[PDB]
């Protein structure tokens, strides 16, 4: 059929909600991303963890 | 908690109790203790949506 | 329904920050008003000890 795309494993959670995945969502399960930051220095990984 | 003006309880050993149990873990409670003559402020969120 | 086809749950422990504070316990801006109509006396069966 083509090349064979590679899956991946997280280890996560049982009881999470699945509603989080019903939507287009981040698979690290915190929103990511330098688009998302505001006007400071250290936004980026403030966002992270 | 954010506002002022309201008669707190008497005992002082119960009265810091509550305000370390609904401001702590909140999106909306002050960081600083409230200033007692202005305003209060919101903690500036790493990011928006 | 929130803006982007969410499923956002609101229950009772979201209410927490109007009732445990302590204002629900203000009462004598009441007391101190309602008895300015002077008012008749209903059966005293329940209000004497």
């Amino acid at each position: 059929h083509g090349q064979d795309a590679v899956c991946e494993f997280i280890a996560t959670p049982v009881s999470t909600d699945v509603n989080y995945f019903r939507r287009p969502c981040n698979p690290r399960g915190r929103a990511a991303g330098g688009v998302y930051a505001g006007d400071k220095e250290g936004d980026v990984t403030a966002l992270m963890y | 908690y954010l506002g002022r003006g309201a008669p707190p309880l008497l005992d002082n050993a119960a009265a810091v109790y509550l305000r370390n149990a609904v401001v702590a873990g909140n999106r909306l409670g002050p960081a600083q203790p409230v200033p007692v003559f202005g305003c209060a402020q919101v903690p500036r969120r790493a990011g928006m949506d | 329904w929130g803006k982007d086809r969410q499923v956002l749950r609101l229950s009772l422990e979201h209410a927490i920050g109007t009732v445990c504070h302590p204002s629900l316990m203000n009462v004598d801006a009441a007391v101190g008003g309602l008895n300015r109509d002077p008012v008749e006396a209903a059966n005293p069966y329940g209000a004497y000890v």
